[PDB]
């Protein structure tokens, strides 16, 4: 998977 | 995946003792800007002093989207405006750098996961083999076209940077990217290869100045075995699960393994140090290569 935020 | 206690009290003491036992052989560090903002490169969420507080004058649609990929590739130019601001004059690694290089001289220093791109971790003596730059680097940048894919070294990207430039290849004009992974990009290749392996044989945690909030990062705290021991080093506590959303519990009736000390990232791995009879070595190493680096 992406880098993501949260 | 049993749920047993190592750690004979939850406490940096506690964790000390179980590092100098021979249960504890693999130590993995899990690291972000915390460990940094000492060494002059600002946070993101730090209020006041974290980026996010400091993005108004970069006439963005929002804080993120300088950090984003897409609005990266139609505007590079406030990433690279913001690049030239924060280029630190030195590059001096900090005490909680040193700390895990003296792991790696020990023999403990199974892997460095790092969510930093300011090279702070090699500078400090940390190498490939025991580094993941799971969000990148500085260090290296290429061009973006699937065709030259050039690379160029810091030393040509901090000029471009510092002349205001916007970095283009020199074999096709394209725009040369520093390797860092944006919001929305793909982590590396060694990021997966190495967890899947890494995290079935680690002994301690070691995570220290990150907010565990940037995915999939923040998940590898759910990676290793239930029983290995969670040191958090950090200003705040952090990791713990949503009460509405495997994370981080310090403080619950079912604490076992986690364990949070709240301060300065230098000043938590100098106490460790302390307790695990470190604390000259760690002197003597930064006074050193701090002196090394102050004469370049
Ligand atoms: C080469 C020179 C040029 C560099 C300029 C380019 C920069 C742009 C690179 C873009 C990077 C892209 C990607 O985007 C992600 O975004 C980031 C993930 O955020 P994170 O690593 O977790 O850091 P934080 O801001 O969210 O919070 C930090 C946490 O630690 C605590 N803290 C803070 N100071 C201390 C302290 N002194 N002692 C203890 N604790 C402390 C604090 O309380 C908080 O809990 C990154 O890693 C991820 O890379
Ligand atoms: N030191 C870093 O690479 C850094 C700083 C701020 C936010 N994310 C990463």
């Amino acid at each position: 998977p992406r880098k993501q935020l949260a | 995946s049993q749920k047993e206690r190592l750690l004979d009290e939850l406490t940096l003491e506690g964790v000390a003792r179980y590092m100098q036992s021979e249960r504890c052989r693999r130590v993995i560090c899990l690291v972000g800007a915390g460990i940094s903002t000492s060494a002059g490169i600002p946070d993101f969420r730090s209020p006041s002093t974290g980026l996010y507080d400091n993005l108004e004058k970069y006439h963005l649609p929002y804080p993120e989207a300088i950090f984003e990929i897409s609005y990266f590739k139609k505007h590079p130019e406030p990433f690279f405006a913001l690049a030239k601001e924060l280029y630190p004059g030195q590059f001096k690694p900090t005490i909680c750098h040193y700390f895990m290089r003296l792991l790696k001289d020990k023999g403990l220093l199974l892997r460095c996961y790092t969510q930093n791109i300011d090279t702070l971790e090699r500078i400090a003596g940390l190498e490939q083999e025991d580094l993941v730059e799971a969000h990148g680097t500085f260090y290296t940048s290429h061009c973006v076209s699937a065709s030259c894919r050039h690379e160029y070294p810091l030393s040509w990207m901090k000029e471009k940077i510092f002349s205001e430039v916007t970095p283009k290849c020199e074999d096709c004009q394209s725009l040369v990217k520093p390797d860092i992974v944006f919001f929305g990009e793909s982590l590396p290749a060694r990021f997966f290869s190495c967890m899947q392996s890494d995290f079935l044989k680690v002994d301690l945690l070691l995570v220290m100045g990150t907010s565990l909030q940037v995915q999939p990062f923040a998940s590898l705290i759910s990676k290793a075995p239930l029983s290995t021991p969670r040191l958090l080093i950090n200003k705040e506590k952090a990791g713990q699960s949503d009460p509405f959303l495997g994370g981080m519990d310090f403080d619950s009736k079912k604490a076992y393994r986690d364990v949070a000390w709240l301060g300065e990232c230098d000043q938590g791995c100098l106490a460790l140090a302390e307790l695990l009879g470190w604390k000259k070595e760690l002197e003597d190493l930064v006074r050193r290569e701090h002196a090394s680096i102050d004469a370049q």
